[PDB]
This record gives C-alpha cells, structure tokens and sequence, in this order.
RNA sequence: GAAGCCAGAGGAAACUCUGGUGGAGGCUCGCUGACGUGCAAGAUCGUCAAAUCUGAGCAUGGGGGCGAAAG
C-alpha cells in the first residue's frame, strides 16, 4: 500500500597440552617446575619476522617428543566428541550390521 | 545439579582436565594462571614475564 | 516531479542491469546516491528498487575480496556488486532501527525496510554479509512488542529453517537467536524457541568434431568422481553442522531450564522430547533423571511445572527410539508414575485446572494430566501389558479425583477411564464386581507407592455420588462406562 | 433448569476470587448447598472452600485491632479495615467451618462418602501440619481438628455398615436400599452438625438480645 | 478416541451450556 | 503376442466393440534356509544368495574381537 549486542580464550585440544594439565593438577610438577622445564633448548626461537614457509617446515620437523598418557587421550577423544556421535539409532544399527556379520559368518561356515 | 552437569558435558568448562580432586570430590579445574602457564610451555614464545 | 524524475532514474538503472549486468558498474553507486536524498517518498522508492535489482544480480555464489579483459571486467563489476550490497545492508539497518511512529500514510520506512530484509533472508542465504541481515532479524525479534513486523520476521526465520538444506545459514542463525537470548536473560516471547523446533537439518544429434568428444569424456570422469567425493564430504559437513546445532539448542534449553523462566519450560520440555533422540544416549539419561531434579524442586505453577515435566518424560520413553533402548539404557519411569499417584489428590483439589498439533506444551493443567494418564495406562506400546495393579489403583484415584474436581475436567476423567475399561476390561471389573473383591488385605488409600495400596480389595463406589453430579454430561458418560462394564 | 443455574454461580464465584470478596463467595455456597439439599443434585463445593482456606488472609499472623465481628448476612465486600485482624480471622474460619459441616452432613449417607471425603481429610491435615510446623489461631486449630476427626469417625461408620453390601453390575438392590431408614442425627457427624446450630444459635441471640439492650440503654 | 477427543486442548473453554 | 498405426459401428467428447497392421517383452519351450520388523500368545511385511559362455592379456580383497567411524 502506498507506493542487545552491546581476554583470550584458551582451550585444550592437544594430547600434550592436556598431559601437562594433568601433571600440574596432579601433585607431580609444580608451577616453578614449569618454567624451568621451559627454559629449554625451544626458547628464545624468534617467530615474528619470519616466512610462511620457515616456520611451516619448523613446526612440521621441530616438534618436541613428550610421551602421551591414556588418560590425557581419552579426556581429549571425550573432549572433542561430537554431540550427535552416539545416537541410539546408530548404536543399535551397529549392532545388528555386527549381528548380520556374524550370521553370514555361520551360513558361511554351513 | 543434573542440570549443571548437563551444560558441562554440552560445552565443557575451560579449564576442564577430566579429573577429581582428591581433596574435594568434586572435578578438578585449571584456572586462568595455569592455563596461561600451560600455553607459555606449549609455544615457548615468553615463558617468563619482565 | 522530482518523484517521477527519480523513477525513471531507477527504471533506467534497473533496466540496464538486467539486460547488460557487466557494461554497467558504477549504477549501484547510483542507487545509492539517488536514495540519498530526504524525501520520504523516493527513500520507500529506491530501498524497493534496491531490493529487486540485488535481487535478480545477486549470483549464486560467494566472492573472494582481490587484495594483494572480461577477467578484469568481472573483477570490478563483483567488486562493485559487494560494495553496493554492504551499502544497502547498512542503509536497512539504519532505517529498520529507525523510529516506527509517522504520520499515516501508508506502511512506514521501518516496515518497508523489515519486509525487504525478510525476502532478502528467503532469496539470498547463501551470499554475503547473512551475518548483518540475520542480526537486523534478530534485533527484531528480541523486544518482546508483538507487531505485524515482528510476526514478518519471525515466519521469514522460520521459512529459513524450514528451507535450509547445507546449514551454514541455520547455524549462524541459531548462534544469533542463542546469544541473543542469553544476553537478555532469557526474556524473549517463546516464538524464538519455537523457531528451532522449527528447524529442519534437526530432522537430436549435435554433431561433435573428434576434438570435442574426448575433452566430454574427460570431464565425464571427472564429474563422476567429483559427484562421489561431494556426496562424502555433503555426509560429513552436515553432520558437524548438526552436531553444533544441537549443542547451542541444548545449551540454550538447560539454561533456560535451570533458570526456571516460568514462561518458557513448555517449549524447552518440547524442544527436549523433539531432540533427546538426536543427542546421545547417557545424555538421554541424563536428561531423565534432569527431569527427576526438576519434579524434586517442584515438590520443595508448581503444579503446572510438575505436570509438564512429567509429561515430558512420557514423551520421551514413548519415543521408538528410547522404548527399544529401554532395558539397555536402564530408563525406568517408576519415579513419574509413584509423584503422579501422590500428587493426584492435590490436583484433585487444586482450584486451577481450567485455568487455560503440540504435544508437549499444553496450556492446560488437566489436558497434561490426560497426556500422563493415557501415557501410563494406555501407552502406545506394550498395551497389553501393563500392571492391574496399576491399572486398578489408577482407576481408583481416578474415580476419586472425578468426584471432587471440576465438570468439565471430570467429564474428561471418566471419557478416559470409560476407555481404560474398554481397552483392558476384565482385568478391573473386578473393581466393580464386589464378589470378586479380593480379601487378602485392606485398602490403603494415603499410599507412598501403587502396589502399596492394594488396589482389588476395594470397589468402585463412586457412581452413586456422580450420577447425582449436576452434569447431564458426567451423567451420560458413567452411563455408557456402565454400559461397557455391563458388556464386557 | 438446575445445570444453567449452577454454571452461573460457579461462574459467579470464580470471576474473582479475593480476599475482599470472600463474603459473596461464602453467600453463594450458602445457596448452593442450601439448593442440594432440597434437591438431590451433587454440587463440588470442597474446591472452593479450600481455595479459601489456602488463601493468603487465613495464613500470615493476624493484626491487633478491636472492632466489632462481620454480619455474615449483611457483606457484599470487606472493609480495609479488616484486612488482617483476628476479627475477620475468625470470622471467616467460623463460615468455613459451617461450610463444610452443612457440606458433608449433606452428603453423610452415600455409600461413596469415604471416597468423597478423604481428600478434605488429607488437606485438611496437611494445612494443619503447615500452620504447626503460620498464625496462632487456636480456636481455628481447634475447631478444624474436631472436624476432621469427627469426618474420620463418619467415613469409618460408613465403612462399617457397607462392608457387608453386594454391588455386582447387574444387582444393584441393597445399594438401592442401603440406608433410607436412618436420619440425619445418628450418624457422628449429624451429632456435630446439630450441635453446632445449637451453639450457632444461642451465640445468635446472645448478640441479638445483647445489641437490644445496648439500644435500649442508649435509648 | 473418546479420552483423545477430551484432551484437545479446545474442550475446556468454559462456553455456558444457556448460549446454545 | 503389448505399445503404436488404419478402417468401420455407437457414444456430445472420454471411450466400447469388430476387422486389420505392429512385432517390445526381467514371458514360455527343446535335454530354500539365514535374518530383520512384530508391542501378541505368533499374524503381517521387508532384506540376503542361484549372477550371458569363451581365447589371449591385466588389477584388487581376504583372521578375530572393541568401537558410532575415524581407527
């Protein structure tokens, strides 16, 4: 016719990461621990007037190795778990695929 | 509260590791300092101030 | 006049980008500038035009910003395209957050500008800047002032989520209405929420030369094995997609439920039964026994709050899903069941009964407790299986409740105990047969549990005080129920 | 005729229900029951009087004043005035009390009374328990126990003479001949009932000679 | 059926049975 | 032996019938178990094999349990 909007977030998503969470909340390595394992060999490594592709080829071949623990694994794998991952369509579908496998086994065995 | 477990199973809180406290039953938590240290640790860029 | 100037300046301008779209780059800037000017006539005018004329350029894709012939030609005039399409956006956000009250005549610039927003939203999802056209949505519909506009843009975001099928769209949306929700506390008018249970990822010879036929073969192959890695990769990005849906929708009806926002636990318990199925399976238990703690703090409107709960559980054990998970997943409603036993008494003489395609939010108290009664009397599934003992205590109370509540809710009572009878019969005429009264016990009606009352060493006398129930229609309804008992 | 008629009154009664207008409420259902009495029509009136009773006035401590008791003949609404004394307190325990007694006195012979009554005995109860855990009335205390336990004693006589009542489906005789001849004072709460309009009535011309010789001596 | 035809949540709107 | 095509007799047309042309067919001829669903005390519906023949060349998949797969 007529022509509501108004400090950095940190987040565990690396099975080392949460390694060493789990040492400092255990009473294994304390906070001053902590640093004096930090000054190592890795720091002081400049990044900020560096290329692309020299840091890409430190990041891929300098990797610290630190052994990983099956507790750090699983509180990542529960983590990073999808919320739709375990339907009980799903589950139940996988049971009877694995059923189905199993019969087709025995008539094959027939 | 069964509610407040089910928010922290729907977005995990920050400073969640997955352990109990030993001296409280409740879950064990980073807090903001650790986990700043942790992330010092993790790139090595300043692991200490000043 | 200066009116009619300016629409053959638009028609100009309209006309020339549909027929050649690239020979004319700069007649965006036009637009802009000819909508510049003060007068309210020609602003209504060129925010119309604009929307028709991005309407019919807007491709169907997506553009990259240049940074760092015909390729150069694209080059400016997609530029242009984006520029000219962020410069409406902000002029509609501007009017649409301009003041509604005018003088009358006609649909105001606010609401020409929400109505462009909305076909905007229908016909172009997929391209730029969704996140500024979703937002003038959203600040919208969070004002709690129910208006012509606002019902606009609430089907506009309903007919998105219903026409959504990659989800990118949907879940930026959701983030939008979540957040927004979260920063006012959960003080929005239910339509919102009602928004994402409306969402749906939640549910002739042409000769050819030699040269020619192996280049189509070429790009035959091609196709087909980029046909199998799209359908793959389609799989996997609607199932992340998905995942993060559900946990902003789940996020935003826990909050709202430990909030307890008394306006809103009907479509977060709907919203719950709609999607516990989707959501994973200790989650489902998880979510039974939130329900428990939501009855428990009910017991220490409540009411209404109880009912609902309760209904909600039945709603979601009568799901496929969870009845076949039932003994697996140890999802056990004997806790429902024995708090709607203990609470039908306070209901019975609660004086707010009738104070009022879903099936979860009911604005009614007794209509929920029909729900929980034909839920555990008469459940869809396993019907011919239900407990006497049950059966019998139910009926019982439920006589009783029938007697002191009011005609209307007590005319529903006996409809549905005249069906429990038809449908299991024999095994509560003894209820009525007092030679068949069991003698093993007495009655005890301030019972903590239904087998604890004993149910079958009593008889149903209620009939001689209802048939004397000033209701002809309570009257004829213990008649056909007598009529059934007499015929079983 | 008697279903129109009734709808209006609960109708006139639920419009609002206010502390204010609990007068014309409590005329109402002096209507009603006065009207299933002389018919044999069953009227649900137990909501209404505990709705009034867990209302707000009958819970919170009363206010010390010192006026004269309400004619419960002559209200149509309360005066701002008695908004929280013992007055108005007593006042309207007393008409729900009487309520009640006319209510279930009324119905005392059905052999569904148990069943009709429990649930006021239980509510009852638990408002009992809740104001001793609320006010100090001991006189509404007192005088809600005795009624609860005088419909106690009514449900278990009804118990004990229907225990032996044959009420198959299709033979229904004893049912239809269960009590015809026994009257409204052998039953215990018919002993209450009648006791009370005794004591209803010499506190009535208590105050009626009483404020005749208050005119007269004004006189 | 008939409990089905009750628990519409249209039943229950409290029309006087004297405006027929 | 069907679509399709042709004549004629009725039907307002749509169609019916007869006499034909046509030679497509998961059509013929020569010498059962394993399961799944069941909403009861078992009814019903669905899935899995038996997969043109042949000379010369050529490639791939193989066990178990766990897990939603990814592994």
């Amino acid at each position: 016719p007529g022509l509501w909007e108004e400090r950095p977030n940190i987040d565990i998503i690396t099975a080392e990461a949460m390694t060493l969470a789990h040492q400092l909340a255990t009473g294994e390595k304390t906070k001053a621990d902590l640093i004096d394992e930090g000054y190592n060999k890795y720091a002081f490594k400049q990044k900020e007037g560096l290329p692309d592709w020299f840091l890409e080829d430190e990041a891929k071949h300098d990797k610290p190795i630190k052994p990983i623990t099956k507790e750090a694994a699983q509180a990542i794998k529960e983590k990073l778990r999808a919320l739709n991952a375990r339907p009980i369509k799903k589950v139940a579908e996988a049971r009877a695929r694995r059923k189905l496998r199993q019969a087709k086994k025995l008539e094959k065995l027939k | 509260d069964a509610l407040q477990n089910l928010l922290d199973s729907i977005e995990v809180p920050e400073g969640w590791t997955g352990l109990t406290d030993p001296n409280t039953g409740k879950p064990l938590n980073l807090s903001r300092d650790e986990l700043e240290l942790i992330r010092k640790v993790q790139q090595g860029l300043i692991p200490d101030d000043v | 006049e200066q009116i009619r100037q300016a629409q053959e300046e638009l028609a100009k301008i309209a006309t020339q980008l549909n027929e050649n779209p690239e020979e004319y780059p700069g007649h965006f800037k036009a637009l802009a500038r000819i909508g510049e000017t003060p007068i309210l006539a020609i602003q209504k005018l060129c925010i119309v035009t604009q929307m028709a004329v991005y309407k019919d350029v807007i491709p169907g894709y997506r553009i990259r910003p240049l940074g760092e012939k015909e390729v150069k030609r694209l080059r400016t005039y997609e530029q242009a395209l984006v520029a000219g399409y962020h410069g409406y956006l902000k002029t509609l956000a501007t009017y649409a957050a301009s003041s509604i009250p005018e003088d009358r005549k006609g649909e105001p610039i606010s609401s020409i500008a929400f109505t462009c927003a909305c076909e905007l939203v229908n016909a172009v999802p997929h391209f730029n800047f969704r996140g500024d056209l979703l937002r003038i949505l959203v600040k919208k519909l969070s004002t709690r002032k129910i208006d012509r506009d606002f019902v606009k843009c609430r089907e506009a975001l309903e007919k998105l989520f219903q026409d959504d099928e990659e989800g990118n769209a949907s879940q930026e949306a959701v983030s939008l209405l979540s957040k927004m929700m979260k920063a006012r506390e959960y003080r929005v008018d239910e339509s919102v929420l009602n928004l994402f249970l409306h969402l749906r990822l939640l549910s002739k010879w042409e000769f050819r030369t030699k040269k020619q036929r192996k280049l189509l073969k070429a790009e035959k192959e091609a196709q087909k094995v980029m046909e199998q890695a799209d359908a793959t990769v389609s799989h996997e990005e609607r199932e992340r997609i998905q995942s993060e849906i559900l946990k902003m929708v789940f996020a935003t009806y826990f909050r709202i439920l430990k909030a307890r926002v008394p306006h809103l636990m009907g479509a977060v318990l709907e919203g719950l039964a709609k999607y516990a199925h989707l959501i994973n399976q200790d989650f489902f238990g998880d979510l039974l026994e939130a329900l428990k703690d939501l009855i428990r703090d009910t017991d220490r409107d409540t009411s209404r709050e109880s009912l609902l709960c309760t209904v909600t559980a039945f709603a979601l054990l009568e799901g496929q899903d969870a009845h076949n998970a039932r003994s697996d997943l140890h999802l056990d409603l004997s806790f429902f069941i024995t708090n709607l036993y203990r609470s039908l008494l306070s209901l019975s003489l609660n004086p707010d009964l009738e104070l009022g395609n879903n099936k979860i939010n009911l604005q009614t108290t007794t209509v929920l407790l029909l729900r929980c009664l034909t839920s555990v009397l008469l459940p869809p599934w396993n019907i011919r299986s239900v407990p006497p003992i049950r059966l019998a205590a139910f009926c019982k109370q439920l006589m009783t409740l029938a007697l002191q509540v009011p005609e209307k809710s007590s005319q529903a009572i006996l409809g549905l105990l005249q069906d429990v009878v038809h449908t299991h019969g024999r095994k509560v005429a003894a209820l009525w047969n007092t030679e068949e009264r069991k003698g093993d016990g007495t009655y005890k009606p301030l019972s903590e549990t239904v087998e604890g009352s004993n149910p079958f060493t009593t008889t149903i006398w209620e009939g001689e005080l209802l048939r004397k129930h000033y209701c002809p229609k309570v009257r004829e309804g213990l008649k056909a129920m007598e009529k059934e008992l007499r015929s079983i | 005729l008697i279903y129109p008629l009734v709808q209006v009154t609960l109708g006139a009664m639920r419009l609002i229900p206010t502390a204010i207008y609990f007068p014309l409420r409590f005329h109402l259902i002096r209507s009603l029951l006065r009207l299933s009495r002389a018919t044999d029509t069953y009227i649900p009136l137990a909501s209404a009087l505990l709705e009034v009773l867990q209302s707000a006035e009958m819970k919170k401590p009363p206010k010390s004043s010192t006026l004269k008791p309400l004619d419960f003949a002559t209200a149509y609404k309360t005066p701002k005035s008695y908004l929280r004394t013992r007055v108005y307190q007593d006042g309207v325990g007393e008409q729900v009390v009487e309520l009640l007694s006319e209510f279930f006195v009324l119905w005392s012979r059905n052999i569904a009374f148990p069943e009709f009554a429990l649930p006021t005995i239980v509510a009852l109860k638990r408002w009992m328990k809740e104001m001793r855990k609320g006010n100090k009335n001991a006189k509404l205390g007192s005088s809600l126990v005795v009624l609860v336990q005088k419909l106690e004693m009514n449900a278990k006589f009804i118990e004990e003479r229907r225990a032996k009542v044959d009420f198959a489906p299709k033979d229904r005789a004893q049912v239809d001949a269960f009590l015809k001849d026994l009257e409204w004072e052998k039953t215990p709460l018919g002993a209450y009932v009648v006791a009370q309009r005794k004591l209803r009535e010499e506190r009535k011309r208590l105050m009626e000679e009483a404020r005749r010789e208050e005119e007269r001596k004004r006189r | 059926n008939k409990a089905a035809e009750m628990s519409v949540d249209d039943f229950f709107k409290g029309g006087f049975e004297i405006l027929s």
